[PDB]
């Protein structure tokens, strides 16, 4: 079973220029454990706007996930979750854009959840979607609550706080479910 | 529209400031601050402005508030300027 996953990482101002590092450093990793042709990736930035860094067509292509998002710029502005969302699910997730249509699709969102905007993300529903927890602001009733928003059913199945990548070995076996 | 006092302070390394969000949608749909530096809010009483206390700042900083109203999203910045002792 073919996986289409996409990585939407938190570049607004609210994260700290090394804590944005680490989530880059984060991403390598795990494409980088992933080369196998079963997953394929894409990733998009997401801040007061968004925009796509590859495509699946790009992993496709190019495949080296070092030179792939050694182009990104710190986009330093408010924190649009929401519609980043909404982004992905109807701008990533594409025929056109490299997205297999029968790979189950899945989203990993980093950010601390400290939104700047509201909505639904009934766009994404069918996109299971692990959301994982930096940052000094991600400490709030208000923060948390926003990443169980975003997070796939139940909760406390698809939340957690990102440590120095403890999950490498707890996310990635089943992350080997996937696969098939 | 927001809007954000002070617009640019100077103070001591480690010292702290307050800022004020203020909107001018007078019940925005949201409005806060977007910073990475530690900040707690104040007392409320009304919705058109909150109040950051920005504490231990250590290195020169930015801040930024945003409101979003029924015209728009909007942000304003705000300096940080700290100097060592
Ligand atoms: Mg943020």
């Amino acid at each position: 079973m073919n996986v289409d996953l996409v990585f939407l990482f938190d570049g607004s101002m609210s994260l700290q220029p090394d804590e944005f590092q680490k989530i880059l450093d984060f991403m390598k990793d795990v494409m980088k454990k992933l080369s196998n042709t079963s997953y394929q990736f894409a990733a998009v930035q997401f801040s007061t706007s968004y925009k796509t860094e590859f495509d699946f067509s790009d992993y496709v292509k190019w495949k080296d996930p070092d030179a792939l998002l050694k182009h990104v710029k710190h986009m330093l502005l408010l924190t649009n979750t929401f519609g980043a969302i909404n982004y992905v699910a109807t701008e990533v997730f594409r025929e056109e854009l490299g997205a297999r249509p029968d790979a189950t699709k899945v989203l990993i969102i980093i950010t601390d959840g400290e939104a700047t905007d509201s909505g639904n993300i009934d766009a994404a529903k069918d996109i299971i979607r692990y959301i994982i927890g930096i940052g000094k602001h991600s400490q709030t009733k208000e923060s948390q609550e926003t990443l169980h928003k975003f997070a796939s059913k139940p909760a406390s199945e698809f939340v957690k706080i990102l440590d120095t990548f403890e999950k490498l070995k707890d996310l990635f076996t089943e992350l080997q479910k996937k696969i098939y | 529209m927001v809007s954000v006092s002070p617009s640019k302070v100077t103070l001591p390394r480690g010292g702290s400031v307050l800022v004020t969000c203020s909107a001018s949608c007078d019940q925005p749909k949201l409005l806060g601050i977007e910073t990475p530096l530690v900040k707690k809010e104040l007392l409320l009483p009304g919705n058109n402005r909150k109040v950051y206390e920005l504490s231990n700042v250590q290195e020169d900083s930015q801040v930024m508030c945003y409101a979003n109203c029924p015209d728009g999203q909007s942000t304003a910045k705000a300096f940080l300027t700290v100097y060592w002792t």
